[PDB]
């Protein structure tokens, strides 16, 4: 009941961030719209969680400070350090069950609930554990993110699949219509583990990664996941599911390659998709010798064409697609060329990078 | 649209 | 029809843009969802409409064309010729029910609604001012407009000609804002209520070029004329309050204050006051100021600042979110607040410049 | 809240 410590607001300011942003997502359970400080030996920690994912933020306590600990509104402490100016030294201390804080002659005193109730931590063990750089892991989920399931009945499709063998890291993602896979090295000789981290805990831990110098720290158990760069560890739970057998998905033959510039493929299908269905999103490929069409329709009977040279020799074809999915790809892949692989109107395609296997798409046709 | 499965 | 016209991406793109401001997200009738094209003599004119304001623009044909008129959808038309690549031609041309757009291997039929389907005024007051003048007397005002209250005539901005000046005032009953500028012209003395959006529409086009604005005003409608674009809106048929009767008639409580440290005071204290009702207090005492906050879990912000003061001592409880909205449209580095009494309005400015002036009434202690 | 009327 006698915490107090005294950090420059430029110290504070990105952990109260960090640990803020995530919460008020639960009006019903006041305290845990508070994040729960604690004062011990030289350290201050800044905790707040919404039961399914938590963050913790640690700062050092260089000038005098005195333990303790108490919980206060998240986004009302964070907002009064970022309304401080540049340079602002913020002394806090604990007055019975109101949190004073105080700089230069600004005076807040914020309410708090107590410590005690604040709910204690997940126990869990670490099964496995490893190092990669923060751009490894940004698009690692980046390739894939735009391909979850968004509010799917099936629960288990609501996430990303984190995958460890060998020495490479794989994240995959579908909504049972379209699939994302990329894999990346990251030099540690790893069992073999496949976890799937729900919506929310992948856009947390994207928002985390600041790209900077300090590695990430990745420690999977049998129900969590925590990452820890810097003086931030995120910890959520894992979707208690089984992520669908995607390799038995993924194109066993696809006999029919097609290469073509990435930006003009893209810009030609985002005007046809002007012209599209606009719940159903439909256009039709035409594939030839080294020139692909793409039309489309909608109720109105308007109607789109677009003729580009590709790179084909193969069998003449007509397949229909979902624009939307197609277009996300591509926007999904920043490179030069791509390569689709086909196989026949009914089953479904793979892009990718012409020049590079990291990631890989797999979107199946519509029966237009 | 058809499905992956 | 016999239209035809082929015109470059580029000189399409800001009059596609602009004609489309006056359309929304599914409109009521099918045909506001259109632009009107228009080919005669050297001329593509392009406009759109939701009834009540109406902007044209004008685009010159140097290409071969064929007069002729349609409509077609407004938002898929843009989107095309956006959608196109840099430097490309466009031709359209009719066939029948359809408009085609060619570019490139790039073919587009879109669905048309006969020119004969798609929705006269006199001026009565004409004066011509530079686009950066109108720009800053709708933003020195614009946030205090009324957003959909009960009193229609106080959903839009009054503007006022006066002798040499003109004027935009702006209330919501709670709080207001004028701005006058001079404009060189002598003026007969008027007033009309622009609506909201035909405010917003206003401010939008323009771009502060070289070229100036030229306004027509009538008993029913206002003009404006920026280069190659004509913006029409009806006015709103209300009497807009007399604002001249808030200023405060004689403020014997005069203090100045920097005006960034008396905004970030405010927005600090903020934090801590009722998320409903915004209310903070000002306590005025010789050369200082205190602001307070409390909220219904009672949590407290105090604010110190030093200032210029020297009248009675006062206290006084605002809505933050009106005072904050002050200073930041005040762009200036120190500002003057006029007091009478706890319960009178207040008179905000920039110290150094009466050009604009906003009042803010006080909130009930 | 007071009003200007
Ligand atoms: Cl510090
Ligand atoms: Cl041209
Ligand atoms: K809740």
């Amino acid at each position: 009941s006698h915490m107090k410590f005294t950090v420059e607001r430029e110290h504070l300011l990105k952990p109260l961030q960090q640990v803020s942003g995530p919460l008020g997502g639960r009006p019903t359970l006041p305290i845990l719209g508070n994040l729960l400080l604690q004062v011990a030996d030289g350290t201050l920690s800044l905790t707040g969680t919404d039961l399914e994912m938590e963050m913790v933020a640690r700062v050092a306590l260089v000038q005098p400070h005195e333990p303790g600990a108490t919980t206060v509104p998240a986004r009302k402490f964070f907002d009064i350090c970022r309304g401080l100016p540049e340079g602002a030294e913020i002394a806090v201390q604990l007055e019975g069950e109101r949190m004073l804080v105080r700089s230069g002659r600004s005076r807040f005193s914020l309410s708090t609930l107590p410590a005690a109730d604040f709910p204690n931590l997940d126990d869990w063990q670490s099964e496995v554990e490893f190092t990669l750089p923060q751009a490894t892991m940004k698009r690692l989920i980046e390739a894939t993110q735009f391909s979850m399931a968004h509010q799917d009945v099936r629960y288990y499709l609501n996430g990303m699949l984190f995958e460890t063998e060998g020495e490479e890291l794989r994240t995959v993602a579908t909504d049972g219509h379209r699939l994302a896979v990329c894999s990346m090295p990251i030099g540690q000789s790893l069992p073999s583990h496949s976890v799937i981290v729900p919506r929310k805990g992948v856009i947390e831990l994207m928002r985390m990664l600041d790209g900077g110098d300090n590695p990430l720290r990745v420690q999977i158990g049998s129900n969590n996941i925590r990452a820890h760069v810097g003086d931030f560890i995120f910890t959520s739970k894992l979707v208690d599911g089984r992520f669908p057998d995607y390799r038995r998905v993924l194109p066993k033959n696809p006999d029919k390659h097609l290469e073509a510039g990435c930006d003009l493929l893209k810009q030609a299908f985002a005007r046809a998709a002007i012209l599209s269905n606009e719940k159903f999103r439909g256009v039709r490929l035409y594939v030839s010798e080294n020139q692909l069409k793409i039309t489309a329709n909608n109720p109105e009977q308007e109607e789109a064409e677009e003729i580009l040279d590709v790179t084909y020799s193969g069998a003449e074809m007509e397949i229909g697609f979902n624009v939307s999915y197609v277009l996300d790809v591509l926007n999904a892949l920043k490179c030069e060329n791509v390569r689709m692989m086909l196989t026949d109107s009914v089953s479904s395609v793979q892009i990718e990078d012409a020049a590079s296997q990291s990631a890989a798409y797999v979107v199946m046709p519509m029966r237009l | 649209q058809a499905x992956l499965f």
